[PDB]
């Protein structure tokens, strides 16, 4: 687009992603701080990676305050530079930094509200994120949180077709993916955000499995093993097994003890087994939990 | 209903309606192309259909590729000996966008019978991405069709398959189809398929959704009706052959209606 690498000053490494390394850089003419994501095509024998083709094409169309902004793509014959707006930290680092303080509830509530705004915008624009986890959520000094890393995102059709199985980092992966369902939809992103909600409150992952089966068993032990009543069709699903242990559903008051009635209500609707009953990001915006929501700066 | 995204299907439809106008090719591009013609484009698209069948690509992939080709050809003058290079790179980009398992680049070189090198395919890939500025998430005929299919009372596989065949037929013939939007060809194809199979018409419910009436679809419908009647005689036959397959309910074997009463 309207860019060149001579006008950028490298500041420091900030990360490494699917394409190599992300740098913090500074536009020497405007002062703007950016993140550069270098996509080496010289080390590419299949030309431009499909990950990059999706990331760029999808991010171009997603203009929203709670989605990271792709400012430009600089095309060289051997190299591709993605220029993003710079954000200071990811939510994972912020949670670790908030270790023994806790994250104050106003900030959890603000962050969840913004994440829902961002995700609703994705889903309204036929985009599934498919890798929502705290490492992929970026925060600034002004109180904003934004969806980032669209490297696994995909443009969907209505109704959805079969897409890539085994998307979503394991701890954030929805039961319908774990059970090998032919179809998944926008409900997978809500499941991830639900796990993230719980994690913002406790500072630890809700379902930290070591395997697909251990992941599922962890979910089952918290929310109860799903049957045909809670989730019609579950017993038919490709990787459903009748030998699965049948754990009783525990009271959600014990799943995240510090959460108030409203919080619990919302969390429960995000973590509903049945993808059809799980709350949408659009509808979640109206949940009573957000009645008193504000947008405070981070505390650190 | 989550597979049909109830909370988002209207937002999505509205958004595709906006995007289809932005992703539209220049209706008269072929007149400004000195060395290629509607006829050569027909040959290319027909080939892409075969390639899609050969590698078991989604239909959506084929439609994306055609979108990429017509938009590139809208701003880039191309010699006839390079038309197939544009097409191959278009199919490669579409595959990486849309497919779980795109074919390797080598396979794309292979299907061109070593007319082009791997280096040429990849160089063209970059060129196409530069000209389109990575605007690859284009609305297709298929993306509208699959939403319209939700309005059937009840769902009918033959109606669905016949609508896809008809929409695919439109990809072949830049004249007249370049002048219609994906959402309008999809509407024509859906009405025509529904009429052929069940005798029914474009439903009220889709008038509500799209704003389109049989009145507004009439011109496109008259084109599509003629394409359907003439399809057995068309120089390009790959789509008819494809839609003989049981995967698509053999719908190319159905007889077009002689008249529409429209
Ligand atoms: O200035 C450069 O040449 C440069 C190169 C690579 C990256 Br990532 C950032 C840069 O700023
Ligand atoms: O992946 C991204 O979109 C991204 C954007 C900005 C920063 Br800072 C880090 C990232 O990883
Ligand atoms: O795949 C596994 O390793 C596995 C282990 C235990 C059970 Br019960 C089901 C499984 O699928
Ligand atoms: O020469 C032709 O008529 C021709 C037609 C289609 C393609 Br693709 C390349 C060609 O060279
Ligand atoms: O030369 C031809 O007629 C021809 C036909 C089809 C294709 Br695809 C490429 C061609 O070059
Ligand atoms: O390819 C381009 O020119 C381009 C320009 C700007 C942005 Br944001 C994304 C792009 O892909």
């Amino acid at each position: 687009g309207p860019g060149s690498m001579e006008n950028f000053q490298k500041v420091e490494k900030i990360g490494e992603g699917t394409y190599g390394v992300v740098y913090k850089a500074r536009n020497k003419l405007t002062g703007e701080v950016v993140a550069l994501k270098k996509i080496r095509l010289d080390t590419e024998t299949e030309g431009v990676p499909s990950t990059a083709i999706r990331e760029i094409s999808l991010l171009k169309e997603l203009n929203h305050p709670n989605i990271v902004k792709l400012l430009d793509v600089i095309h060289t014959e051997n190299k591709l530079y993605l220029v993003f707006e710079f954000l200071h930290q990811d939510l994972k680092k912020f949670m670790d930094a908030s270790a023994l303080t806790g994250i104050p509830l106003p900030l959890i509530k603000s962050y969840l509200f913004q994440l829902l705004q961002g995700l609703a915008f994705c889903h309204s624009h036929r985009v599934l994120h498919r890798d929502l986890k705290p490492q992929n959520l970026l925060i600034n000094t002004e109180g904003a949180i934004k969806l980032a890393d669209f490297g696994l995102a995909r443009a969907f059709g209505v109704p959805v077709r079969t897409y890539t199985h085994e998307v979503v980092t394991l701890w954030y992966r929805a039961p319908e993916i774990l059970l090998g369902c032919k179809y998944y939809s926008t409900a997978v992103d809500i499941w991830s955000l639900g796990c993230i909600f719980a994690e913002m409150v406790t500072r630890r992952a809700l379902f930290p499995g070591d395997s697909e089966i251990d992941q599922l068993f962890r979910i089952f032990r918290t929310l109860g093993t799903p049957d045909e009543v809670v989730w019609p069709g579950v017993t038919s699903m490709p990787d459903y097994k009748p030998s699965f242990p049948k754990w009783a559903r525990q009271d959600f008051s014990k799943v995240v003890p510090p959460l108030d009635e409203d919080g619990r209500s919302l969390l429960s609707q995000m973590l509903h087994y049945d993808p059809n009953k799980r709350i949408s990001a659009k509808a979640a915006l109206a949940h009573p939990f957000f009645q008193d929501v504000t947008k405070p700066v981070p505390h650190l | 209903g989550v597979n049909e995204v109830p909370d988002y299907h209207e937002d999505i439809h509205t958004y595709l309606r906006e995007m289809e106008v932005k992703c539209k090719p220049k209706v008269g591009y072929m007149k400004k192309q000195p060395d290629i013609t509607n006829s050569m484009r027909a040959i290319l698209v027909d080939w892409l259909v075969e390639v899609g069948e050969e590698y078991k690509l989604q239909n959506e992939t084929l439609h994306l590729a055609v979108n990429y080709i017509d938009r590139f050809l809208s701003s880039m003058s191309v010699l006839r000996g390079k038309l197939q290079l544009v097409g191959t790179a278009a199919m490669l980009l579409a595959s990486k966008f849309e497919e779980i398992y795109p074919p390797e680049v080598a396979e794309f070189v292979y299907i061109t019978d070593d007319t082009y090198t791997k280096k040429q395919v990849l160089r063209m890939e970059h060129l196409v991405l530069k000209v389109l500025a990575f605007d690859l998430a284009a609305p297709t005929i298929n993306q509208f069709l699959t939403q319209y299919f939700l309005h059937q009372q009840p769902a009918n596989c033959k109606v669905e398959s016949l609508a896809m065949f008809l929409g695919e037929l439109s990809l072949i013939d830049a004249d007249p189809y370049l002048k219609y939007l994906p959402s309008v060809i999809a509407a024509a194809a859906f009405h025509l398929a529904l009429y052929t199979v069940t005798g029914q018409s474009w439903p009220e419910s889709l008038v509500q959704k799209t704003g389109y009436t049989l009145e507004t679809l009439k011109p496109c419908l008259l084109d599509l009706h003629q394409t359907y009647l003439r399809a057995p005689q068309h120089a390009q036959q790959s789509i008819r052959e494809k839609y003989k397959n049981s995967k698509y309910h053999g719908v190319s074997l159905l007889n077009p209606p002689e008249t529409l009463n429209v």
